[PDB]
Order: structure tokens, then sequence, then C-alpha cells
């Protein structure tokens, strides 16, 4: 229980970081939805020409040093669990650290932001859906 | 989609998603064949990636249900992305790498046969995961657009003063009174019409402005030949 | 040499007195298999010997199992005879997923175990039917 007020939190905060990434893609993706359009000739194009350009990688990349770090401290904190309903979980908090340090790698080869804001778009939706079961037992 | 009600499940099975260059939609025919606007792959304005999503109607699960790969891409030869104000043949066929099994949420759409489906006074439907009236979307959206008298659609164009092209390979749907109309992000869907056979009479080609006006839908009936022959599996 | 005998009624004897150098042929009915232990044969030839004893074992003649139906893309099947039988004159029918799929074309989806040993349709031969995707008609369009 004492290790949970330190693991439950950090996992719930990691989920907080996740939805903070997909919602950014929702707006950013839309700001490019308007850029590549047949209705907006050059009324919003000039607006998206700088608006959608607001989104950098240093922002998103830093948005990862957070998720992984937060998911790397829950795994290191909840290493005390020795029974079945927690040691089965421990690794679920570890493969995610093995699914995070794989995602960060995909960013590092992508050269366009919207190309890198997708190689994860199928990932961090299910990854967040994986941190949905660590609540029941908790 | 602007002025569009939420889409319940089963209503629009064929509807696709294209995060290729930018967000957009499509349609399903047979099982391994996606229909979408040519400009979804080739906008008029860095290398892209072809990502097709299918099955669900809420965006989240659609992204949790994997992006099917791409086997064959064929855009119609009558397409020129160089021409900044031309959209003749904004039609394209996409072959899926691996076929999808058909269920009541993954059915394919039919094609039109008579020109009749292109009369003046019939209600068709257009679906897209795109921009709503004052925000973005997370769900599928359906609208009930009547096909318009095209003579007035060149009247509307010259009334806006526009040196664009309205090739008869196109029909136009809507009315400037219509609060409901196609918007950006739905630029690949299909004007779905019902006989109970649902067919894809039109492709979301282009237009000017999102709400309150006439939209330009590349009519497919002239192209149905190119579709059957490009489905040679 | 001592004359042979027919184990079951599933063995017609070809070619009353058998001496030396003599023999007899063995073929079986119209659509059955012949086997002498566990080795699939088609033409049995028993010769005698010196001491007046047949060397080889007079084989049994069991019915030709037409195997399992070649797996059908998007579609199962129902046994129009007894469930789980693949012997002679069995008759089955593939069906496509209805109504999400439909069959390519008058019942000509009806296959049956012929005497050869493979599933043959009355028209399409061994070649099974084909299920294509049904366009339009959503389970709930409007
Ligand atoms: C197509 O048009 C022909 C000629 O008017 C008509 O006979 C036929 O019923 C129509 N078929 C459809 C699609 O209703």
């Amino acid at each position: 229980q004492s290790y949970l007020e330190g693991v439950k939190y950090n996992v719930d905060s990691a989920i907080q970081t996740i939805t903070k990434i997909y919602n950014t893609y929702t707006l950013f993706s839309t700001k490019l939805t308007q850029m590549y359009s047949t209705r907006l000739d050059n009324f919003a194009k000039a607006k998206a020409k700088e608006e959608a350009a607001k989104f950098t990688k240093e922002d998103l990349e830093k948005n990862f040093k957070t998720l992984l770090n937060y998911i790397q401290v829950s795994v290191k904190t909840a290493a005390n669990f020795v029974y079945i309903n927690d040691t089965h979980a421990k690794r679920k908090l570890e493969n995610i650290e093995a699914e995070i340090k794989t995602l960060i790698a995909k960013i590092k080869e992508q050269s366009n932001l919207y190309e890198a804001y997708k190689a994860i778009v199928t990932s961090i939706l299910l990854m967040r859906d994986s941190l949905k079961e660590v609540q029941g037992i908790i | 989609i602007i002025g569009g009600q939420k889409a319940k499940m089963g209503n629009f099975p064929w509807q696709v998603f294209t995060n290729i260059h930018g967000r957009g939609g499509g349609a399903l025919l047979g099982d391994r064949w996606i229909l979408t606007a040519a400009h979804t792959l080739y906008p008029k304005e860095s290398n892209a990636s072809l990502d097709v999503f299918l099955g669900h109607t809420n965006v989240e699960e659609l992204m949790k249900l994997g992006n099917h790969p791409i086997r064959r891409v064929s855009v119609h030869p009558d397409y020129r992305q160089d021409e900044s104000y031309n959209f003749e043949g904004d039609i394209a066929l996409l072959e899926l790498e691996n076929s999808v099994t058909l269920g009541p949420n993954l059915l394919p759409i039919c094609l039109p046969d008579n020109d009749t489906f292109y009369d003046l006074g019939l209600m068709g439907y257009v679906s897209g995961f795109g921009v709503m009236e004052e925000k973005i979307a997370h769900d599928l959206r359906f609208v009930r657009l009547p096909v318009a008298n095209p003579q007035a659609c060149e009247n509307w164009l010259r009334g806006k003063n526009r040196m664009d092209v309205f090739s008869q390979n196109m029909f136009c749907a809507g009315h400037p009174s219509l609060k409901q109309d196609a918007c950006q992000g739905d630029s690949g869907g299909v004007f779905a019409v019902r006989d109970d056979r649902w067919v894809a009479t039109g492709i979301v080609s282009w237009g000017i402005g999102c709400s309150r006006g006439y939209g330009f839908y590349t009519k497919v009936l002239n192209y149905v030949d190119w579709i059957k022959k490009e489905m040679e599996e | 040499c001592p004359q042979p005998k027919t184990l079951d009624e599933f063995t017609i004897i070809q070619n009353p007195q058998y001496q030396f150098r003599d023999y007899f042929i063995a073929t079986c009915k119209q659509g059955y298999q012949l086997i002498e232990g566990n080795q699939v044969l088609h033409s049995f030839t028993a010769v005698c010997q010196d001491d007046g004893t047949w060397h080889r074992a007079m084989p049994r003649c069991k019915i030709k199992d037409c195997g399992q139906p070649r797996n059908l893309p998007n579609g199962d099947f129902r046994y129009t005879t007894t469930m789980g039988v693949n012997t002679y004159k069995a008759r089955i029918q593939y069906y496509c997923h209805e109504p999400y799929y439909k069959m390519q074309t008058s019942e000509q989806g009806v296959y049956t175990c012929t005497a050869q040993g493979i599933w043959k349709n009355e028209q399409k031969g061994e070649k099974i039917p084909r299920c294509l995707p049904v366009c339009g008609k959503p389970v709930n369009p409007v």
C-alpha cells in the first residue's frame, strides 16, 4: 500500500502524460487537416503556414523523457512486490518501459513531425489502455 | 463535417480513414479495395506515408485497430496536381495488402449504374472524421445533402468570380441555404445513395468554403469502367 | 495350391482348381480401397509357392475416406449426410458467410465423395466454390 501511493500515482501521472500527447496530435493533425485542403485556398493556409508550424520535435521529444521517466520510476519503486498479483504486474510496468524505449527510437529516425506523430499514434493509445488494468488490482 | 449528427454503428460500414498527408476519408468496395480522392495522396501544395484505418466509427478504437498496409496505388491519369485549380479525375483506388473479413461493421459499398442516381431532388449522404462546425472530431458524422442543378453551380462559381473548372465528370451537391455541407477532413468520402442498395455515386472532390454553399463531388459513374478494370486482382 | 477365401463381401474374385504357377487377381467393388495391412494398393497379385501355401496375406477392402474438405475462404459447411462422415456417397455443402459474403456462380455448391478418393462437385469438379464480398446494404443504413 505504501509502495502503491508511489506507484499508483506515477502510473496515473504517466497516463496523464499520454493523453497529453494524443490530444496535441488531435489539434496538430487538424492544423494540417486545414493546411492540406480543397476549401481553404489561402485564407487559413497562411494561418496554418505558421500555426501548424508551431509544433516542434523538441517539444514532443521532451514529452517522452517524461512518460518513460515516470514509467521507469514506478517499475523501480514497485520492485518490492513478491506475490502473484503484483509480480505479474511489475513486468507489465516493464514491457511498457520496453515499449517506450522502442517508441523513442522511432522518433529518432523520423524526419517529419507528422511522420513521427503517427508511428506512436497506434502505440500510445493501447499503451494507455494497458495501464487501465493496473487500477483494478490496486 | 458541419451540421452533422453522430453516426451510429452499421450505418456507414464502408467508411475509411487516411492519415496519409493529412486527415481524410474513403470507401470500401469488394474487400481489398479502398476508394478515396486522388488529392488525399497528392495534395496541390518530406515523403509521405500511406495509413488506412477501418472498422470502427469512434476515432480512438479506429486507431487501436491497426493501420492496414498498402499493396497497390493507382490514381487516374486525368489528374494533375500541377494545376492549382483543377480537380478533374480526383479519383483513386487503393489495394489493401491483406483483405479484411466482412462483418456488419465492415461491409463494402456498391457502385451506381444509371445516370438517374444523378438527377435533381434526391438525398444522398457524406461521411467524414473531419472538422466540425467549431472544433475537431472523435466520431463519424453523417449528413443529408440533396444534389443540385449544375447550371446554377456555374452560376454560383461565376457569382463568386472563380476561374476554376466544373467538368461534367462532376455533379454538385448542396445549396447555399443548407446549413449542412461537406468540410475539410472529409475530402475522400462518398455521396452514398440508396436505390435498398447503397451505391457510391460521388467522390468528395473539392469546393469553396465549408458551410452554406455548393460542394463539388467527382461523379463516379463515368469512371466505373476504370474501377472494375483496376480491380483486376 | 489351396484355394483362398473372401474376408468380407467387398472383394470380387477374378479368374475352381489352382495348381502350381497359377494365381488370382484382386480388385474391389466400384468405389472401395484395397489394403493388405497398412500399405495403400490398387492391384493385388497373389502367386502360390511350392509347399502349397499362399505367401502374402489376403488383404482387406475398406471404404475410401474422402478426407477433410479443403479449407474454404470465408465459409463453413454442413453435412447433408451423417455428421462427421467422409466415406463413399457422403454429400456436403459449403456456405458463404450470409449476409456478409456471397457465393460465385441451381444447387452447384453440393459436393460428394466420389469413388476416386477426392471431393467432386456435380459440375465444378474438385474445385470448391468461391465467396466474394457483398457490396452495399449496411446492417443498418437508415
Ligand atoms: C435505370 O434506367 C432505366 C431507363 O429509364 C430504367 O428502366 C431502370 O429501371 C433504371 N434502373 C434503376 C437503377 O432503377
